[PDB]
RNA sequence: GUGGGAGAGGGUGGUGGAAUUCCCGGAGUAGCGGUGAAAUGCGCAGAUACCGGGAGGAACGCCGAUGGCGAAGGCAGCCACCUGGUCCACCCGUGACGCUGAGGCGCGAAAGCGUGGGGAGCAAACCGGAUUAGAUACCCGGGUAGUCCACGCCCUAAACGAUGCGCGCUAGGUCUCUGGGUCUCCUGGGGGCCGAAGCUAACGCGUUAAGCGCGCCGCCUGGGGAGUACGGCCGCAAGGC
């Protein structure tokens, strides 16, 4: 109910599973999907094909609000984010730049001991 | 790899003590706000050293980015 | 820290002649100054070892080079220490 | 009695009234700190890599002075306390580090 | 002494950006998270993902290295102040003033202790979910001390080059950090690698000796019992010697 036709794609991929939020230029979130949106539950989330899945799910509910050109922002290392961009791609929507923003710290932070031998 | 090119060889004779100046030393950063490495600013042990320092000053004066949005991919 | 004009005061303060620099009455002149003040920076910054230990080491010169003195001419080391205050 | 930079960045947004004030602030504080003010550069408004206070951009001076050292942080502090003052930088001069000779 | 240099050497005060957590607001809705696979857990009191603002603590990405500094422990955002060590040049001054060093005194990672603060993230113990024949564990979800600051204790370690300090002497080559110079190179100081002579049980060491010598200190005398017992000294305790 906005007709909004120009906006932002934000992919976030961990290797859990692939989410994506497309949202009106300003950033407000729109449309939303994931690995668990579409039917998938367990480990299955963090696929690749599930990672398609979700992009598309998310575009066509983009569509639905008239969507037509993304601005494609990428965060996180981990698969199906390549696969996410591939989906969209084409979906119908015209993808006009791609952004890796994945957040790094300055060493903030003391990660969990899984995430060790580092700082 | 990368050795397309070097910013030492660049560029004339410049002050790298000088934070202020913003078009000599943004050669010296990445696509990123990263500093690059010696390799790909052909300069030496002390004035790589020099240059690093330089540079923050200038990241603190807000002339410089401490990071940027990778492009492309 | 110390300026170049209070080391040239000092230096031709205790100097034996017109010239000398290194003679062991300078020296220790040099090291009383260095070891004053460096204690008033340990005053505060009692927390600071490393410059401390430089302290020992500057404390163990002086008294190196004035036994010395007192074990040549004692009349010089009376007259330098009586000079420094240093001792007592 | 050191030779020192001054480096300061004020709001862009500031009217020519409001401007002058706070350079004459500046000038007054530094010279009550006993700074004499060796040369000075007046850079305008330029743009910055990242917003500054919500800014996207903001004003440049620079000062040359020389000053006793131990108030130097103090100076440094009294710049600070301005509302419209953004970054105050105090670096020690050195002579330029050429390259390409 | 004079002139000059490099440096994460130390202490005090400021200050910057990234990120995490929490809070407020907007937009949005059915899951998020997590694993080998899962479950606990969190989410319709609206989470996750996205934007804006705020609060707070801790650590400083790139530079960054095979690098540097320090006696060692150890030291890394940036700015100033206070301060230690050290290297080179000049060949100016003193004229053996040297070396080592039982005991003493000081310093001494982490953990730990005392009093008071602080507490974002992490996390012994603990509380749960899994796995397992069991699982007092590995894996997952929480989580207190603690980790941070001030003052005072504690005195340990694979506190390691597993190599005490100082001086003299004995082929070179190659890379490197930092001075100087008649600057492709020569000459000091430091860090690496390969190697003459020689040493070594061998591995290896080899002008940064584990070579050739001199001086002084510490230490060893088969394994287990045992770094235990007893005594003494130190410590608030743990405990240390
Ligand atoms: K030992
Ligand atoms: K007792
Ligand atoms: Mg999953
Ligand atoms: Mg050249
Ligand atoms: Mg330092
Ligand atoms: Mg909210
Ligand atoms: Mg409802
Ligand atoms: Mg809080
Ligand atoms: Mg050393
Ligand atoms: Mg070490
Ligand atoms: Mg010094
Ligand atoms: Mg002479
Ligand atoms: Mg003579
Ligand atoms: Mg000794
Ligand atoms: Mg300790
Ligand atoms: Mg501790
Ligand atoms: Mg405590
Ligand atoms: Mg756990
Ligand atoms: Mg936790
Ligand atoms: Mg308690
Ligand atoms: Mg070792
Ligand atoms: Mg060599
Ligand atoms: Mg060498
Ligand atoms: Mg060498
Ligand atoms: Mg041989
Ligand atoms: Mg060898
Ligand atoms: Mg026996
Ligand atoms: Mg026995
Ligand atoms: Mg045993
Ligand atoms: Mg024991
Ligand atoms: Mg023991």
């Amino acid at each position: 109910k906005r007709q909004v036709a120009s906006g932002r794609a934000y992919i976030h991929a961990s290797y859990n599973n692939t989410i994506v939020t497309i949202t009106d230029p300003d950033g407000n979130p729109i449309t939303w999907s994931s690995g668990g949106v579409i039917g998938y539950k367990g480990s299955r989330k963090g696929t690749p094909y599930a990672a398609q899945l979700a992009a598309l799910d998310a575009a066509k509910k983009a569509m639905a609000y008239g969507m037509q050109s993304v601005d494609v922002i990428v965060r996180g290392t981990g698969a199906g984010r390549e696969q996410a961009i591939r989906a969209l791609q084409a979906s119908g929507l015209q993808v006009k730049s791609i952004v890796d923003d994945t957040p790094v710290p300055h060493n903030g932070c003391r990660p969990k001991k899984k995430f060790r031998k580092a700082s | 790899p990368s050795r397309k090119a070097k910013v030492k060889a660049t560029l004339g004779e410049f002050d790298l003590r000088d934070y202020r100046n913003v078009e000599v030393l943004k050669r010296f950063l990445s696509e990123t706000g990263k500093i690059l490495p010696r390799r790909r600013t052909g300069l030496s042990a002390k004035e790589q050293r020099i240059l690093a320092k330089t540079i923050k000053r200038a990241r603190i004066l807000g002339l410089l980015p401490f990071t940027e949005k990778l492009v492309r991919k | 820290p110390i300026t170049k004009e209070e080391k040239q005061k000092v230096i031709q303060e205790f100097a034996r002649f017109p010239g000398d620099t290194g003679s062991t009455e300078v020296q220790v002149a040099l090291l009383t100054l260095r070891i004053n003040r460096l204690s008033e920076h340990l005053k505060v910054h009692k927390k600071d070892h490393h410059s401390h230990r430089g302290l020992l080491m500057m404390v163990g010169q002086r008294r190196r080079l004035l036994r010395y003195l007192q074990r040549e001419d004692p009349e010089r080391y009376r007259a330098l220490i009586e000079k420094l205050g240093i001792r007592g | 009695m050191r030779r020192y930079e001054v480096n300061i960045v004020l709001n862009p947004n500031l009217d020519q009234s409001q401007l002058a004030l706070e350079k004459e602030i500046i000038q007054r504080a530094l010279e009550n700190y006993g700074a004499r003010v060796e040369k000075v550069e007046e850079l305008g408004l330029r743009r910055l890599a990242y917003p500054i206070a919500k800014d996207p951009q903001g004003y440049f001076l620079w000062y040359q002075v020389e000053m006793p050292e131990d108030r130097v942080n103090d100076l440094a502090r009294e710049l600070r306390i301005r509302d419209n003052v953004r970054r105050v930088m105090v670096v020690k001069s050195q002579e330029p580090f050429l390259a390409n000779a």
